């Protein structure tokens, strides 16, 4: 009787994903993850302790964020002992923040949090940020309270005025002030103050936070942006780099001012212009071109085919596991449905079918 | 060391005898299977063009990161006389063995094979019902014979003589009984293709002129053969040892049509799990495995209780431990079996403990044993407590003078491999009786 | 200036004192005491001494468990 | 054997052990039970269904031989079947449930064994009427056969109090066992004691199971209840007394235990300190109330060598009182010959036995069947360890390498002094000093156990922290105990056979053993139970630490193996440590120099 429970669970899951929309979603991102390292995360209540798992999950979050969206800079400020401590400036290299987080590994989480100080200096760090960049902050929190020097509502008003959004991933339960932050910052939405139920749910939440977010019509900033593809050289001689001032065998060359760099996707240090590859911009095209869900045909009706169109395996036989791409009119197995919907970003049935 | 042993044997085989072995495509195919990936790539590249190459071109092609492995490949290539490297025009002119080259070429093209892949009759039948069943029967008989548990179907007299002569499972004539040597337990620990290759290496070593290259070529094509078909009964020496390996149960022969079982395929190549055992501090056995062969081999070194479907239970006793020890069976052999019979949950727990102890200290101030020492070191402590002495018997030279001379004589013995023990601090050393005369002669000179 | 015919044994002070007790209950087999880790013994009685040593640690433990 | 069972070639050392002749049911996946008919053993899976329902049934009708995490080795015994039918169970139901949940066909010998182990339940009973052991059986059918027995010499007749133990042994021998289920509600001949279960006491589930197994009928079934260390046996006895509401006497084998159980009893039950009169050489007062309690240890009833007249008056008073309930806490010592006068002296109806270990050197533990009765309940030790009712220990057995400095004298020492000579190894002193350093570095309270007072005091003096043994007076030992508990000057102490058992010292999560008995397993088990009742047995990431410094090259390895094998079979393993940690990283080592080693050698040569 487990298949009936699985079917009704899949129905209640798919009721949320019935509506799939091609919203304009931010690509030039600006993501900040502040960390609290206080007495609450010293609890071993989840194995091994909250500090260790948020360290590991932040490592994964950095990797996933830079993989999916390499067109953003990442800054991390830790919270400790009534002080918020900047440990990671916004940068294109994830490895810097990886090393900073590795420093955070060995040190000891202790103290009390101050979202006022944390969000204030996060605002100040987010101040010299260009218009197209979408300023947004992830906040992790384990306390049920917050010691603060002054008002939080002035900070809330300033953050709303400066067009920065937040998303809170609280640990224990809901905190009303964090609900207020999420609602007021997020145009009244309640889809940003999220509480885990276990570590797997925390993993899923982090994966959800990886994704780009849609933007609002009223928050209109539709413009152009200057761009430059550089050229890579492979020289015999080591050559001084502009950024780190040291001898480099290879390195890209600046398309505009003909200097050289060491890493991409990065902006020029000399002509001060952003340099990318077409792979980097095409990386988010699945977000730009979403994929429709695939429908299982019912077991009662007559079937177009009895084996999987894509992976080429036999469909198993009570119910019918034939997920149909209505855009290509072909049914598929669950494994292929998962792979095409998540890993792949094209429908080979729609590739074979001519338009 | 199976490929090492066979390669060593073929290096012992002289150059023109090797070239005779390189004549036929089936032998060349099997030998190509033996060669490491670099040399395999080299010969498949050069086999389709009659352009000899100098060593410099190959060296320029080779990335220097794996240059040691390249050296190993070409050392095997030259020492097998598969290469003809001559310093032509001052450059070590590289040349593959041409008979090997053309026979590989014909094998790859499907050209002239001269039925080296087999004089085919192609009267295919079912093999799971006759060939596999007779093969499993005969192999079960010889396997329980080699275990020592009683079984009526004795092996052939040829293999019986080979066991009598060889140091494998000693048929001690004073006792009249096959007895588990340490080499016998090594054979027991061996993989099935390892056992087959040891058997054929021993049989080839003992067999003399019976043409040795006929046996070699026939063995290589027999490995090259496929299951479940009739074939023509060829050389007569090949035919009579073919009847011999029929009596081993390798082939299902109807006295001219013969039907090779799956054992030829396993001889050619290999194909909470089975064979996975959960260790216990209480020495209880939670095997995820069962066979009467499993019980028969566990009877030698484990006190068991009963047999159930996969669940073979028991308790390892020190009586069982010392029963293994007194046979000459090595505790290293015992832990070879044990560490080849570990279980997923316990090895995951061991790796979790290892990664926990890695961050605390690199040494951890613990003995080096990855398998969990709560159960595993108890045998290993019993292993160290088993031998725990060093015995030197026979001649001994004492009270040296000059340290010079002591080091010279002791170093000389080490070079010739006759030194058994030495102590700088006492200026004394012990040498084997065999090397006594050589050491004395060197001392005088 | 001597070279006597003996069997050198790697040993310990404890298990050398056990060798001395072996000499006490029948003497004259073990030739001389070289150092704490070395001894010289009659080559004809090396495995007689070994089996009696086996009896010695049998009397130490015997691992009966019956 | 449900087969021909032609003997296999691999069944030679299977001397009737090859259990494949059974026709295994296809429901072997669901059913968790095998039967081993060769020795009566039972093989039980810990990963198949019906085991949760069958676990209490197998405890009731069978005894476990070994219970590791994967397979439980049980064994049906006639003792356990008598316990089953005493709880209220029968052979036919046992056979039916066994075939219901058994993967294998039920063996003929096991069927016959359970058929034989069915008692005349209810036929043979005894009551007390005015301190009068009246053998009140339901029929004269019992009277005919019992008078047919030559020992004896609805309807009730007298058997003398010392003759009661002998006739209980005899009736167990002829398999006519007596049940002692007091109708304390129906009997009002005894003075009822107005003691109530306070709402401040609420009972653990396994303790409720223990009560209801001996309170199935509402009467108090008399027997043994074996619970681990710190399980709440005092709470179980308090609950039994409060639901009996009669005059009750409980004796434990220490005046400190007298003193602690008296305060426990006046704490968690509504009996009054007036009703409780404590009997010892401190004071021998009596309560004059119709109902109440008098507590003493077993010594003030056993002894007749040096007794006071007030002691004589008190033991006369307790002889006069016909009690309704008796509990012999720490029941492992009462079947000793000077201690088994309990039936001969005290007139008490219900006889309950609460203890931690149900094992000893001899077979006096089975005499409790005809002294107090069978085991009414036991709690599974590893189940309570995972439940947090008792602790989880990372025991580390230290194989100290023997020094030849002490071995040279140990081999030539005479037998009475070889023991004290190999306890005192300087290498053991070095290892103990670094271990104390390392665990005070970890911040653990450490208690050191030595079997000898001189070794205990020498180790204590080399530490610079005091010692407690059996010859130390009570005032000095409690002063040292409070100094250890509260004073930070006394970080560790040096305990002995007054610390091995019958005390409440659970703070020491770290324990280092430098010496023990020759072969007494119960002393080592109680020493383990000293830290098994530790307070931080419930927090995450906890593992208690047990250490045994044992000299190599001796028989002490076999001695420690013998002493530890019960705990290993329980599930408390003893891991192998020979090369210790921090060896030489410790600067300053006790008797490190060889001159110091020879100094301590000749210092102990002064005694040995
Ligand atoms: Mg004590
Ligand atoms: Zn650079
Ligand atoms: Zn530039
Ligand atoms: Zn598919
Ligand atoms: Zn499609």
């Amino acid at each position: 009787a487990s298949l009936v429970a699985s079917i009704v669970e899949a129905r209640k899951k798919r009721t949320a994903k019935k509506n799939i929309t091609p919203y304009q979603r931010g690509i030039i991102r600006s993501l900040i993850l502040t960390l609290d390292c206080s007495e609450a995360m010293l609890e071993k209540d989840l194995r091994p302790n909250r500090h260790a798992m948020i360290i590991q999950y932040a490592i994964d979050f950095v990797h996933e964020f830079f993989d999916q969206n390499p067109i953003s800079q990442m800054g991390i400020i830790i919270m400790r002992n009534g002080l918020a401590q900047l440990v990671s400036q916004v940068s294109g290299n994830p490895q810097d923040h990886i090393d900073a987080l590795k420093s955070i590994r060995k040190q000891e989480p202790k103290g009390n949090p101050s979202l006022q100080n944390a969000l204030e200096m996060a605002r100040g760090l987010l101040l010299p940020v260009p218009a197209h960049c979408t300023r947004e902050v992830l906040i992790v929190f384990g306390s049920l309270s917050t010691t603060d020097p002054g008002d939080i509502h002035q900070t809330i008003d300033s953050l709303v005025s400066e067009k920065i959004r937040v998303k809170v991933l609280g640990l224990s339960a809901q905190v009303a002030i964090c609900k207020e932050l999420c609602k007021a910052t997020n145009y009244g939405d309640e889809s940003f103050y999220k509480i885990l139920l276990d570590e797997t749910h925390l993993k899923e939440l982090f994966n959800e936070a990886v994704t780009p977010l849609p933007v609002n019509k009223i928050n209109k900033g539709f413009t152009l942006v200057k761009m430059g593809f550089p050229t890579r050289i492979f020289e015999d001689t080591p050559t001084f780099c502009s950024c780190h001032s040291k001898l480099v065998y290879g390195g890209y060359f600046c398309p505009n001012c003909h200097s050289k760099v060491c890493s991409l996707p990065t902006v020029c240090p000399c002509c001060d212009l952003m340099l990318i590859l077409s792979t980097h911009l095409a990386r988010s095209y699945h977000h730009l071109m979403p994929l429709k869900t695939f429908a299982e045909v019912p077991t009662t009706e007559k079937f177009r085919s009895e084996d999987c169109f894509s992976c080429q395996s036999r469909f198993p036989i009570l119910t019918s596991s034939r997920y149909r791409c209505e855009d290509c009119k072909q049914e598929f197995c669950v494994d292929c449905d998962v792979f095409i919907h998540e890993i792949l970003h094209n429908c080979p049935g729609c590739e074979s079918k001519p338009v | 060391s199976l490929k090492h042993s066979v390669t060593q044997y073929l290096e012992e085989i002289p150059q023109q005898v090797q070239n005779r072995l390189y004549t036929s495509p089936a032998t060349c195919l099997a030998i190509y299977r033996i060669l490491p990936p670099l040399a395999k790539f080299f010969i498949m590249a050069m086999v389709f063009n009659e352009n000899e190459v100098p060593l410099l071109d190959l060296d320029k092609w080779v990335n220097s990161n794996g240059k040691l492995q390249f050296q190993n490949a070409i050392k095997s290539m030259k020492s097998l006389h598969l290469l003809i490297p001559n310093k032509s025009s001052g450059t070590l002119m590289i040349n593959l063995n041409p008979t090997f080259k053309i026979s590989l070429r014909n094998a790859l093209t499907g050209g002239e094979v001269q039925n080296s892949f087999g004089v085919v009759v192609e009267e295919n039948v079912v093999s799971l019902d006759l060939l596999d069943e007779y093969s499993a029967n005969k192999w079960e008989t010889i396997l329980h014979f080699m275990v020592g548990t009683p079984l009526a179907k004795i092996p052939s007299e040829k293999v019986l003589n080979l066991l009598k002569h060889s140091k494998l499972m000693e048929e001690v004539n004073s006792t009249g009984e096959f007895k588990i040597t340490n080499e016998g337990f090594q054979f027991l620990l061996q993989e099935i293709n390892s056992q087959l290759w040891t058997l054929l290496l021993q049989y080839l070593k003992m067999i003399e002129t019976m043409d040795l290259v006929d046996v070699l070529h026939f063995i290589f094509m027999l490995g090259a053969l496929e299951v479940g078909k009739a074939y023509k009964i060829l050389s007569e020496t090949q035919r009579i040892m073919l009847q011999d390996m029929r009596d081993y149960g390798l082939v299902f022969q109807k006295h001219s049509i013969f039907y090779p079982t799956k054992l030829a395929l396993m001889l050619t190549s290999d194909t909470i799990p089975d064979g996975s055992l959960i260790v216990e501090t209480n020495f209880k056995i939670y095997s995820y495995s069962n066979s009467p062969l499993q019980i028969a081999v566990l009877s030698l070194f484990v006190h068991l209780k009963a047999r159930f479907v996969n669940m073979v239970l028991g308790q390892i006793t020190r009586e069982s431990i010392r029963r293994a020890l007194t046979n000459g069976i090595t505790a290293d052999q015992i832990i070879a079996y044990l560490e080849t019979h570990a279980h997923p949950q316990m090895r995951r727990l061991a790796e979790e403990k290892l990664e926990k102890k890695l961050e605390l200290d690199p040494n951890c101030k613990e003995p080096l044993q990855v398998l969990p020492p709560t159960v595993v070191d108890q045998i290993r402590l019993w292993q160290l407590e088993l031998d725990r002495v060093i015995t030197y018997e026979g001649s001994l030279y004492s009270d040296f003078e000059t340290s010079q001379e002591y080091n010279l004589l002791s170093k000389y013995a080490q070079d010739i491999g006759v030194l058994l023990w030495k102590d700088d601090k006492k200026k004394k050393f012990f040498i084997s009786k065999e090397g006594n005369s050589q050491v004395l002669d060197f001392a005088k000179r | 200036a001597r070279a006597r015919k003996g069997a050198l044994v790697q040993c310990d002070p404890s298990i050398k004192a056990l060798i001395l007790q072996i000499d006490a209950k029948m003497s004259d087999i073990v030739l001389e005491e070289l150092d704490d880790t070395h001894l010289l013994v009659n080559p004809s009685k090396v495995e007689f001494v070994k089996h009696e040593l086996n009896r010695l640690l049998s009397k130490n433990i015997y691992n009966p468990m019956d | 054997i449900p087969a021909d069972f032609v003997p296999d070639s691999v069944s030679g050392m299977f001397r009737s052990h090859d259990f494949s002749y059974l026709r295994l049911r296809p429901d072997h996946a669901s059913r968790p039970l095998w039967i081993s008919p060769s020795d009566g053993r039972i093989i039980l899976e810990s990963f198949s269904p019906l085991a949760e329902q069958a676990q209490d049934f197998l405890v009731t009708i069978a005894e476990p031989i070994s219970r590791p995490s994967h397979i439980h080795e049980y064994k049906i015994t006639a003792y356990s079947l008598y316990a089953a039918v005493s709880v209220g169970l029968e052979t036919d139901d046992i056979i039916s449930v066994l075939d219901r949940l058994s993967k294998v066909p039920v063996a003929e010998s096991i069927i016959n064994f359970i058929k034989g182990a069915t008692i005349s339940y209810g036929k043979v009973k005894l009551v007390i009427k005015h301190n009068r052991y009246f053998v009140e059986t339901t029929q004269a059918d019992i009277l005919q056969m019992l008078l047919n027995d030559s020992v004896i010499g609805v309807h009730s007749f007298e058997i003398a109090n010392e003759s009661v133990e002998v006739v209980k042994k005899r009736c167990q021998e002829i398999d006519y066992p007596v049940l002692e289920e007091y109708d304390f509600r129906n009997d009002h001949r005894n003075p009822d004691l107005d003691i109530d279960l306070k709402p401040s006491t609420q009972i653990r589930p396994y303790q409720e199971k223990s009560l209801s197994k001996m309170f199935g009928n509402g009467r108090a079934r008399s027997g043994i209840i074996v619970l681990p260390c710190g399980a709440g046996k005092t709470l179980v006895g308090i609950t039994a007394a409060c639901t009996i509401k009669k005059s009750v006497i409980v004796l434990c084998t220490s005046s400190v235990s007298v003193m602690q159980w008296r305060q426990q009893f006046l704490q968690w039950c509504t009996l009054q300190p007036e009703n409780c009169a404590v009997f010892t050489s401190d004071n021998k007062e009596m309560f004059q109330t119709e109902s109440g309690l008098v507590v003493s240890t077993y010594s003030m009833v056993a002894n007749t060598r040096n007794r006071s007249h007030d002691s004589q008056k008190v033991m006369d008073f307790l002889t006069g009182r016909e009690w309704g309930f008796i509990i012999l806490d720490e029941v492992h010592v009462v079947p000793a010959a000077m201690f088994r006068r309990v039936v001969s002296t005290i007139a008490a109806h219900a006889k309950l036995g609460l203890t931690a270990t149900l094992v000893r050197e001899d077979d006096k533990i089975g005499d409790l069947n005809f002294l107090i009765g069978p085991k009414l309940y036991e709690a599974n030790w590893m189940e309570l360890s995972q439940k947090g009712h008792i602790a989880n220990v990372q025991c580390a057995e230290v194989w100290c390498p023997m020094t030849a400095e002490f071995y040279q004298e140990y081999l030539r020492e005479t037998a009475r002094k070889r023991m004290l000579l190999y306890i005192m190894n300087p290498t053991k002193f070095q290892a103990c000093q670094f271990l104390i350093q390392y665990h005070e570095r970890r911040g653990d309270k450490i208690i050191v156990f030595s079997d000898n007072v001189y070794a205990l005091q020498e180790y204590a003096l080399k530490m610079g922290k005091p010692f407690i043994y059996g010859s130390t007076p009570q005032q000095e030992r409690m002063n040292i105990l409070q100094n250890f508990q509260y004073n930070d000057q006394i970080n560790t102490i040096f305990l002995s056979k007054v610390g091995d058992t019958s005390i409440d010292l659970p703070e020491a999560t770290c324990l280092i053993q430098i010496s023990s008995h020759y072969g007494s397993r119960r002393q080592e088990a109680q020493r383990l139970g000293r830290i098994l009742r530790a307070k931080r047995r419930n927090d995450e990431g906890f593992n208690a630490f047990f250490y045994s410094l044992v000299s190599k090259d001796t028989q002490e390895m076999y001695y420690s193996t013998k002493r530890q094998a019960f705990l290993v079979d329980q599930g408390y393993a003893f891991k192998v440590i020979t090369h210790l940690h921090g060896m030489e990283n410790i600067p300053n080592l006790a008797y490190a120099s060889p001159r110091e080693r020879r100094e301590l050698l000749q210092e102990v040569l002064l005694k040995n």
